[PDB]
RNA sequence: GGUGAAAUUCUUGGAUUUAUUGAAGACUAACUACUGCGAAAGCAUUUGCCAAGGACGUUUUCAUUAAUCAAGAACGAAAGUUAGGGGAUCGAAGAUGAUCAGAUACCGUCGUAGUCUUAACCAUAAACUAUGCCGACUAGGGAUCGGGUGGUGUUUUUUUAAUGACCCACUCGGCACCUUACGAGAAAUCAAAGUCUUUGGGUUCUGGGGGGAGUAUGGUCGCAAGGCUGAAACUUAAAGGAAUU
């Protein structure tokens, strides 16, 4: 049951129709340098960590 | 309405004037 | 169709017509074939033959 | 309820000889049991090879040679040159505006029955010390160049045994001849042959194909 | 009234222009008309190129670009296109970005 | 020192294809598409089923044998979008980041040198 | 496949995808421009042939031969009509799936006629620069073509280069233009729409409130579709142009 924990390092506005997400940048505290982009629903402030279920795919606005 | 259409029904109108007077 | 019934399958009747199907099949033995043999089709088609 | 990849054998895929790289890669082939031979399935597969890649120069990176499995001789299975073609997007990067476009085509032969189609693309250059901001040349000097690229691709034939078209499409020096074949008429950058193609090709001569081998 | 001084157009000194399909819409408008621009972009996005590099053969990674004109006819691109109808003041600024 | 082969990612708009050949395009290696991973459409060409594919192909590729593979990234071509649907940007990177080995990425898309008439009509698609 | 979402649609007798070819008929992408040519319509692959055409140069020639033009003529997009080829793509009609309250439309898949071609017609387009032509005068930058000077600029090698081309600066003639503005216009605005109550260079065409109406009729032309010319009765106090809130 691989879950990967990631940190945030910055913020980036919110998507959505609402602020109902935030678009923030993830550093992957397991084989750092990894920097990726991520959506998350709620408050969201700096060094907090996110458990992924797919360190692979990408994230974009929600139009 | 449309210059066109209302051309269009005038130009029908009068084919059909044609045939009616062709008889 | 213009015949008499004797002397044609398409004679006879009180109109010209021929009355039943014109394509006659292939087994039709040598002297029943009158109309269209072993028609594929018939009619005049749309576009190009 | 097959995976047919159990009984798909490779093959050793051979370039001769002209370029350093003897060896390219492998290609599988349904392996060779009754009463189809690998070698009528694996005969005229043209496989593209990138010319960087081929002679390891990155130089060489804007081109791509097809060769075409020919002979087979004890399970030797060695290609021989079907065409040469430009990258899709270096034709597209070399395309610019404030410019013109230049494009000879010559149906040329050979000194054997190979009926060659080369290509050819030249770009105007504007010259050093221009405060016009386009380098566009006149219809007389586009048919000029056209005429001189023509003549020079076809003086590069009737020599040129394909073997020696290759020796010599690899080594930039049909470019670096019509570049001042052309200067006395336009600056003409980017002078390229671009592509070259096989329409028609001799009989066989197995002996033509394995005199590049050793 | 009339609008523009030129016709939201170039041909001048032409009688017709060749036309030009719409990329999106698929409208057909005269080339001259048509709202003309180069995409220029890297073959890999501008977040995957690390691990695309990382796990490519060939170093220095020579990363060929790739190149289309967009042809736009006028009601595609006034769809958040770089058209953002402006005052009749700003219509007549030519500059591009 | 790697056996090769072809990527042939056919990202169009509606669906992607991760079509992997051999070296000479005569054999099939596996063609895993992005509509075969999801079976609710109403996202065929999608980022996640064009990755879940690549995943696929991938993986397969590693168990016959080939390391390495060219990359010939494509778009429906002929006279229609001409521009790599989204997820031809998914499908490479993720062929990548599963661990096989990408090269010669060069996009094959079949632009027309003066086009037939395009689908649609004068007025094209009105809505 | 195709979509905002789908469904018709084809697919395991392996469709879609991949590759090696082959065929057919259109089409001339990118270069392609505030760029070129042409009476307008139009005209962008290559080479060859046939004629033409402006512009420039000209210490050539003729010597008013000219400008505009009822009647009268030639060319005239697209569609359309005849009859032959051709028919790939796309697509009026039609089939059909969606949406819809209905939607015989917009969206989806097919799809005859349709011309792209040869001969013969038709003769209209927002055929537009919605600005007649010939002529004179009134006020910055590029760029196409020709010519004149200058650079000890680049290339030029067969010894120095004879040059030539490309390029640079100044210069004109004509071109397609564009940027700022004393005059003009109801204003939007402009190289002419200026030189207009301080009203006259030449000349052709057209309009007189809105409808009825580009209709009826009569000729005329056309295979037909239609084209040209073209009214009135009656009706109505506005309709319209430009700019402002
Ligand atoms: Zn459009």
């Amino acid at each position: 049951t691989p879950v990967t924990l990631a940190k945030v390092i910055k913020v980036l506005g919110r998507t959505g129709s609402r602020g109902g997400v935030t678009q923030v940048r993830v550093e992957f505290l397991e084989d750092t340098s990894r920097t990726i982009v991520r959506n998350v629903k709620g408050p969201v402030r700096e060094n907090d960590i996110l458990v992924l279920m797919e360190s692979e795919r990408e994230a974009r606005r929600l139009r | 309405m449309r210059a066109k259409w209302r051309k269009k029904r005038t130009r029908r109108l009068k084919r059909k004037r044609r045939k009616v007077r062709a008889r | 169709v213009a015949m008499n019934p004797v002397d044609h399958p398409h004679g006879g009747g009180n109109h010209q017509h021929i009355g039943k199907a014109s394509t006659i099949s292939r087994g039709a033995v040598s002297g029943q074939k009158a109309g269209l043999i072993a028609a594929r089709r018939t009619g005049l088609l749309r576009g190009s033959q | 309820v097959v995976d047919p990849f159990t009984r798909k054998e490779w093959f050793d895929i051979k370039a001769p000889s002209t370029f350093e790289n003897r060896n390219v890669g492998k290609t599988l082939v349904n392996k060779s049991t009754g009463l189809k031979n690998a070698s009528d399935a694996l005969k005229g597969r043209v496989v593209e090879v990138c010319l960087a890649d081929l002679q390891g120069s990155e130089d060489h990176s804007f081109r791509k040679v097809k060769l075409r499995v020919d002979e087979v001789q004890g399970k030797n299975l060695l290609t021989n040159f079907h065409g040469m073609d430009f990258t899709t997007d270096k034709l597209r990067s070399m395309v610019r505006k404030w410019q013109t476009l230049i494009e000879a085509n010559v149906t040329v032969k050979t000194s054997d029955d190979y009926v060659l189609r080369i290509f050819a693309i030249a770009f105007t250059r504007k010259q050093a010390n221009q405060v016009k901001r386009h380098s566009y040349a006149q219809s007389s000097h586009i048919r000029a160049i056209r005429k001189v690229i023509s003549e020079i691709l076809t003086r590069e034939v009737q020599n040129s045994t394909l073997a020696q078209l290759t020796s010599k499409l690899i080594p930039e020096v049909i470019n670096k001849e019509i570049e001042n074949a052309t200067k006395d008429i336009f600056p003409l950058q980017n002078i390229h042959v671009r592509k070259v193609k096989l329409l028609k090709q001799p009989k066989f001569d197995v002996g033509a194909l394995m005199a590049l081998h050793g | 009234p009339k609008k523009r001084a030129s016709n939201g157009r170039n041909k001048k000194g032409r009688g017709h222009v060749k036309p030009v399909r719409c990329v999106n819409c698929s409208k057909s408008i005269p080339k001259d008309k048509a709202i003309k621009r180069m995409a220029i972009r890297n073959i890999v996005e501008a977040a995957a190129v690390r691990d695309l590099s990382e796990a490519s053969v060939y170093p220095e990674y020579a990363l060929p670009k790739t190149y289309n004109k967009l042809h736009y006819c006028v009601s595609c691109a006034i769809h958040a296109r770089i058209v953002r109808v402006r005052s009749r003041e700003d219509r007549k600024n030519r500059a591009p970005p | 020192s790697q056996v090769f082969g072809v990527a042939r990612i056919y990202a169009s708009f509606n669906d992607t294809f991760v079509h992997v050949t051999d070296l000479s395009g005569k054999e099939t290696i596996a063609r895993v598409t992005g509509g075969m991973k999801v079976k609710a459409d109403r996202d065929e060409s999608s980022p996640y089923a064009a990755m879940l594919a690549a995943q696929d192909v991938a993986a397969k590729c590693k168990e016959v044998g080939i390391t390495a593979v060219h990359v010939k990234i494509r778009a429906t071509g002929g006279t229609r979008t001409k521009t790599p649907g989204p997820g031809g940007q998914a499908a490479l990177r993720a062929l990548a980041r599963s661990g096989l080995r990408i090269g010669r990425i060069e996009d094959v898309t079949p632009v027309p040198s003066d086009s037939t008439r395009k689908k649609g009509g004068r007025r094209g698609r009105r809505l």
